[PDB]
RNA sequence: CUGGGGCGGUCGCCUCCUAAAAGGUAACGGAGGCGCUCAAAGGUUCCCUCAGAAUGGUUGGAAAUCAUUCAUAGAGUGUAAAGGCAUAAGGGAGCUUGACUGCGAGACCUACAAGUCGAGCAGGGUCGAAAGACGGACUUAGUGAUCCGGUGGUUCCGCAUG
RNA sequence: CUUAUGAUUUGGGCUACACACGUGCUACAAUGGACAAUACAAAGGGCAGCGAAACCGCGAGGUCAAGCAAAUCCCAUAAAGUUGUUCUCAGUUCGGAUUGUAGUCUGCAACUCGACUACAUGAAGCUGGAAUCGCUAGUAAUCGUAGAUCAGCAUGCUACGG
């Protein structure tokens, strides 16, 4: 979709949202594609052929609507695992002392 | 304009057998649609008015009046000028084309049971009906809208009592 | 509810206060102007003697097709000019009524520097 | 009717699997694919919705 | 100046009230303002009508905003107050510079100096289809003589002449 | 103290947080990172407990028998290393905190309140100021393995070697 060049695929696939280290495996399933192209890879047929792949994925940007949509009906029913997103709280069962500091 | 038969069924084959009008000129008829979004006081919001104006043009198809302030009134911060609303009269098709797509998607994604009101009537035949902004974009999905927000839709009718305007509303509408 | 208001009542105000400053005094008459829906009304009215000296009409038998209501118009004021030719073809003040200057209000002016009034 | 200042807007036919209400419009410019003649001849692009399948109030 | 004088206060204009239904009318009587502002807040042609009240409506402060119905002006009118005003003098929009030159019959005011208002007449424009309207702001304060000095013009003078 | 300050139950809590000091873990890399191969230990445990080699699962792991109450059977292929291919010196293939998807396993039962792995997401963090601590040879430093607790659960503790 928006991936750079100049960099081996096996990385570059990462970039986007909604991959990674699948496009070791399962990019490389479907597409015939190598693990030394860089820039001079000449993926335009080869861009066919990861377009009906990255289909089925709902990685490109459109996983982070569904994932904000999930935190949106967590807090609606009020749940203990909802009210730790809205109030900064670790939500997964953590010590809210003074080494809690990435939720705030 | 295709739906705007819907009306012209309405007005003689309910309406007529209602309330027994003597002429066909005064069934109440439906006149304007605004749909003020409110006032959302900009002493930032001047910036998140340029997406309100975008969002409401995406609802209905035409450019939105950014009502000014009046007064100069304290414990809030607005003069003369100081743009804080935005509206739509929809008074020919347009009407009928937001009126026969919004009583259709308007309960469902609400997540209401009944959905918006029996009454909200103010006895003379206008209903103001009050949305949180849960229905908009039905096309381009919430992808590049950046702030929730809240509309209100008024209907605005020929209707000269609760009960007539109750019969208009009747038709596709959900009391 | 909404009150539909009728659009005679504003144009009368409109035309009160047009009418103020706007009068004929028989060496420089008014002609005003009553367009209603269908037909254009021209008279030539001396506002001192309350006395008037022409009447045109879009409804009269002189005049009276289905041209376009604009050219109708043009009838009506190639009317009321030659009818006052036959007596004070001097100046005369033009009365819009509360009408705009356009249109079939218009028309009944251009027609009427035509055909020989010097307003 | 002032050119200049409004969006785009069409016939957008609502092609709903349960009865097809297409009646509605706004700014969905996307691929004209299959049009219903007795629907507005444009986008279909109204791909899926819960707007006449099963209401609440008439269930 | 002064209900002795001093001290305090005051000193010029504008608006009321006192003021006795014309005008005018005092007190160290009662109230307040002014020593500006505006290139649109001027001109002109077009449209437009408010506050407030209920009512009921995603913001909901009671009260922003939206709609309906009542609303005589209760709003607004650069600035004090008084007269005004919906002819709108209030509120928008478009063009513009008359926020012109030479004057002015007549009138008001008044001890004098001053102060005010003017139809109209040319000249040359602006706006308006046109009639027309324009010699600054709704009106009434926003200043200070003469002498001297500066500056720019000027068919005037300029000492025997240039 | 003695119808309770003793009892009996499932349900909370001991796990709460704008914070403040102790103690550790993992790091902020190219004397590294990712993938392939290929070595070398010691100590200790195993009373239905350890459970091989096979399979079936991406994996955490499930199904039975193989052995055995153990110098032999099992936990158990230590890891760092070494060898080769790689990225090229960036908050990049550095690490992996935090959030949704697997529901794996233990256990009447994992919401408060566990343990991993699975694809996602990828935050602080470029070797740290004043100060301050440990340590004199198999010691500082690092690397992994065991056991006691224990149905399940350590970045702790206690022992172990490289």
């Amino acid at each position: 979709v928006d991936i750079p060049r100049e960099k081996r695929v096996v990385i570059s696939l990462t970039y986007i949202y909604g991959i990674g280290t699948s496009t070791a495996q399962k990019i490389l399933e479907e597409a015939n594609v190598s693990a030394d192209t860089r820039v001079k890879d000449l993926t335009d047929d080869e861009l066919g052929r990861i377009r009906e792949v990255v289909d089925g994925y709902k990685v490109e940007g459109d996983l982070r609507r569904e994932t904000n949509l999930n935190i949106k009906r967590l807090m609606e029913i009020s749940s203990y695992r909802g009210i730790r997103h809205r109030r900064g709280l670790p939500v997964r069962g953590q010590k809210t002392k003074n080494n809690a500091r990435t939720r705030k | 304009n295709r739906l705007k038969e819907k009306f012209n069924t309405e007005v003689t084959e309910n309406l007529m057998k209602k309330f027994n009008y003597s002429s066909v000129m005064e069934v109440p008829k439906i006149d304007k649609i605004v749909v003020n979004m409110g006032v959302g006081d900009a002493v930032q919001n001047s910036k998140v008015l340029d997406n309100a104006v975008e969002e409401l043009e995406l609802i209905t198809g035409q450019k939105p009046l950014v009502t000014k302030a009046k007064k100069s009134i304290a414990t809030f911060r607005l003069r003369e000028g100081m743009p804080i609303g935005a509206k739509v009269t929809l008074r020919g098709e347009r009407m009928y084309e937001f009126l026969d797509k919004l009583i259709s998607v308007s309960l469902p994604r609400v997540r209401d049971f009944q959905g918006v009101s029996k009454k909200a009537f103010d006895g003379r035949g206008n209903y103001t009906l009050g949305v949180k902004e849960q229905l908009i974009f039905p096309e381009i999905d919430y992808d590049k809208v950046s702030k929730v927000r809240g509309m209100d839709i008024v209907i605005v009718t020929t209707a000269n009592t609760d009960e007539e305007a109750r019969e208009l509303l009747a038709n596709f509408g959900m009391p | 509810m909404i009150s539909k208001i009728d659009k005679n009542k504003v144009r009368l105000k409109r035309h009160a206060r047009v009418r103020t400053n706007l009068s004929g005094t028989a060496e420089k008459p008014r002609l005003n102007v009553y367009r209603s829906n269908k037909h254009i009304y021209a008279q030539i009215i001396d506002d001192n003697k309350g006395v008037t000296l022409a009447q045109a009409s879009s409804k009269d038998s002189d005049i009276a097709t289905t041209a376009t209501k604009v050219e109708l118009a043009t009838k009506v004021g190639e009317a009321i000019a030659k009818k006052a030719a036959d007596k004070g073809i001097k100046e005369i003040v033009f009365d819009r009524g509360g009408y705009l200057y356009h249109g079939r209000v218009k028309a009944l002016a251009e027609a009427a520097r035509e055909s020989g009034l010097e307003f | 009717m002032k050119q200049g200042i409004h969006p785009e807007y069409h016939q957008v036919i609502f092609l709903d699997t349960t009865t097809n209400f297409k009646f509605l419009s706004g700014s969905t410019k996307t691929s004209s694919e299959m049009m219903e003649w007795e629907d507005g001849k444009e986008y279909p692009v109204i791909r899926l919705d819960i707007s006449s399948d099963s209401h609440p109030f008439y269930t």
